[PDB]
DNA sequence: TGCCGAGGCCGCTCAATTGGTCGTAGACAGCTCTAGCACCGCTTAAACGCACGTACGCGCTGTCCCCCGCGTTTTAACCGCCAAGGGGATTACTCCCTAGTCTCCAGGCACGTGTCAGATATATACATCCTGTGCATGTACTCGGGATATTG
DNA sequence: CAATATCCCGAGTACATGCACAGGATGTATATATCTGACACGTGCCTGGAGACTAGGGAGTAATCCCCTTGGCGGTTAAAACGCGGGGGACAGCGCGTACGTGCGTTTAAGCGGTGCTAGAGCTGTCTACGACCAATTGAGCGGCCTCGGCA
């Protein structure tokens, strides 16, 4: 027994679109915000709840960018997302060009 | 490098919440680009509000005010 | 040291509209923040109608105009009614 | 015996803590007393639309105590609102389910 | 063939005139205000300041709409492109 | 007033389109674009009339429409403010 | 009583330090506008009217005309990479548009 | 009664950088709008900065921060380097 | 052998762009306002900012063990190209409506000045609404076992 | 039809609510004060309306071929599942910084007196820029010269 390609992708939508939990691991994202910070002011410290408000804002941005990206792929007859889709969505919202 | 710890399956979860079925293998290294620039733009402001007040730890209110400035408000941590 | 929040008033309104119900400590953070945000929009925007007309004093008829710029659709038509009732009760007792 | 100005308006919210707040956002000039009684009751009245529309949610899930996966799953579902709060993410609130009609099996 | 339509692009991207007829636009703005209040009077510069902002919105939308038609391998713009450009923009 | 949105005549929409950099325009763009323009006019002239009503004027003035635009992220330089 | 020497000339600036102080007080500000903070604000206003006029006459020259009509603003304010970020919100009335045909719509 | 505008200082600054050149009246209104838009954005952000830190005054630093938020790039480090000339000369 | 049609090189001449020269009409830049209202200088009292001390919260850093991410590889269905078929988007043209200009004529009402009372600020005294704290117990959770639903 | 999965229901419980309590700091009262702006009243700009004319533009029609779309294809690049690997997530001690208190004194505001920076003028009065006309050049295709390949 083995499902059809497609079956498990739609199973995952109905899962991660019902939970509200955080999707990136804590420590790997905590390392990233420190490295981006020390380029602007050396020997910072972060409050434990500051990095959470970064993460909860990032995930909510990424998830919104994908939701607006899929709209492009669907319009362009595909179902697969590809870089050329993100570059369109992100240009109409005025972020990058 | 620390940005590669935004692992491939994590991008898939974020994408799955957003409702996409099938993901080109080029989207992983491209999406990291948009997360890396987004963090760059709010940490500049958060460290600016920090340096203003002479303290040298970034608080939750600093990242709240930085996010508020750029039109990406969050209710949760202190409005 | 001590901090002021709308934490008690939202609970007091909750018990007016769903008597059996309550609200999580994680959810209070949100409500308190929504209340601050709408306050700061109304108060911050009300200053500008005072500049544009070159008036000194913030006044009911001014706030009434702020909560028909900042509110959409039918939501505005209800808030404008509700606040008028509140003023009419106050000014009948002083 | 002191009264309270909240009772003369007929409001649950603090009519005199507002006023003192507005008096700190004011150019260099004052604020009429009849502003606090139409400032409040146009902040209450969003509560009893933000809370209140959770009748359609908390009670429907057979669970007591409003929690952050609600407000979301409502404030971004009713649509006279939404416009008031577009500018805000809800922490720990997730998103409403969808799936677009071309991704589901045909 | 297909060249005169392209010759118009090079014309209208050089001139800075207003492109909608004035009187027809002015009578539309008088119509749309009547359901907000009866018997306005409009200052002659207010009607101009609307037109200058309208044309600058419309032409920004056609710039952002064309990008969608290119994405679908087409040349021709279609309502489904305007709809996309407005949905993704957040109107 | 009668039906005055029809006064945004088809050629004028083509001019706007031509400025914006588009080659070929399907015939359904005309009736869609009038729909977009009428929605934009409503949402700006409503604000402009509320700025007018506050000042007890009858005549709508250029600063009223400029303040109306300024709050929607659509600032216009050219008429003051 | 030893004449007067305007705060602009003392600062080294062509923008009006006095006028701006009286504008800041009676803006939506709190109740104490220090005088050194109207000099670090005439400066970081005049600096744009250099950094944004410098390049604009820089293009009126190229079209071989003396007086800077309105499109010559647009062709800088929405052409320099930093100005395009500072002025996102601005429509320049009668300013036209920056000319461009999409590279895929030209034939051959 | 008098109406007041920045129209003369923009003209004065034009003769600083392009001594032959001029402005049409319609192209003056642009500068006379732009220059007061950037006034308001600095005043509004400096006001909030004082409030967040529960100060009453607005010293130089309450503005240098508002410029270092509000300006996008090289313009921030230039404008900060320009304004610190002006106050350094003024305080002599 | 031959024959003689098909194929490969040089001027005429119409149609876009580009750069050039003329001339008549507003709209910039320069005075003179000059009258005039704000910036400036000189007193002063006082609010608030800046800078020590020091108390103790909480952010950084070292230790152990599981989920999760990494690596494979088969194979399936999707992205991709391409070729053909229809009609709808364009073009060119003639007839037509009405935008644009100038012109006269009225009267709404934007605009600014003059009065004076209604309104809100500020003080002092004072009492009761809210904050921080410590406390029992009910809700919402995590787990295990079985029923129903749905995929292949 | 078989199988993996989601759905559903009851047990046992580590913890977060919702409350009662002490008490403190700010909302409220009672009285005095002054100046903002509501109300009345002109003067004057200009928003509006109706006429006539020229001519730019829009409307409607006819012909066509450019494009959009559907179908069928060969291939690579993803999804699924398994097996293996490393690194996230759960645990006490130091001392550095945020935070609060005390104090000095830098500096802004408020009143007053004097005059020059600045803004409505004139119909200024030129002199840029706007149409309007002109000449060169490129570009392309068609109508005239000369050698050769396939055919009698």
């Amino acid at each position: 027994h083995r499902y059809r390609p497609g079956t498990v992708a739609l199973r995952e939508i109905r899962r991660y679109q019902k939970s509200t939990e955080l999707l990136i691991r804590k420590l790997p994202f905590q390392r990233l915000v420190r490295e981006i910070a020390q380029d602007f002011k050396t020997d910072l410290r972060f409050q434990s709840s500051a990095v959470m408000a970064l993460q909860e804002a990032c995930e909510a941005y990424l998830v919104g960018l994908f939701e607006d990206t899929n709209l492009c792929a669907i319009h362009a007859k595909r179902v697969t997302i590809m870089p050329k889709d993100i570059q369109l969505a992100r240009r109409i919202r005025g972020e990058r060009a | 490098d620390n940005i590669q710890g935004i692992t491939k399956p994590a991008i898939r979860r974020l994408a799955r919440r957003g409702g996409v079925k099938r993901i080109s293998g080029l989207i992983y290294e491209e999406t990291r680009g948009v997360l890396k620039v987004f963090l760059e733009n709010v940490i500049r402001d958060a460290v600016t509000y920090t340096e203003h007040a002479k303290r040298k730890t970034v608080t939750a209110m600093d990242v709240v005010y930085a996010l508020k400035r750029q039109g990406r408000t969050l209710y949760g941590f202190g409005g | 040291s001590r901090k002021e929040s709308y934490s008690i008033y939202v609970y007091k309104v909750l018990k007016q509209v769903h008597p059996d119900t309550g609200i999580s400590s994680k959810a209070m953070g949100i409500m308190n923040s929504f209340v601050n945000d709408i306050f700061e929009r109304i108060a911050g925007e009300a200053s500008r109608l005072a500049h544009y007309n070159k008036r000194s004093t913030i006044t009911s008829r001014e706030i009434q105009t702020a909560v028909r710029l900042l509110l959409p659709g039918e939501l505005a038509k209800h808030a404008v009614s509700e606040g008028t009732k509140a003023v009419t009760k106050y000014t009948s007792s002083k | 015996k002191a009264v309270s100005r909240s009772q003369r308006a007929g409001l649950q919210f603090p009519v005199g803590r507002i006023h003192r707040h507005l008096k700190s956002r004011t150019t260099s000039h004052g604020r009429v007393g009849a502003t606090a009684a139409v400032y409040s009751a146009a902040i209450l009245e969003y509560l009893t639309a933000e809370v209140l529309e959770l009748a359609g949610n908390a009670s429907k899930d057979l669970k007591v105590k409003r929690i952050t996966p609600r407000h979301l799953q409502l404030a971004i579902r009713g649509d006279e609102e939404l416009d008031s709060l577009i500018k805000a993410t809800i922490a720990g609130g997730g998103v409403i389910p969808h799936i677009h009609k071309s991704l589901i099996g045909k």
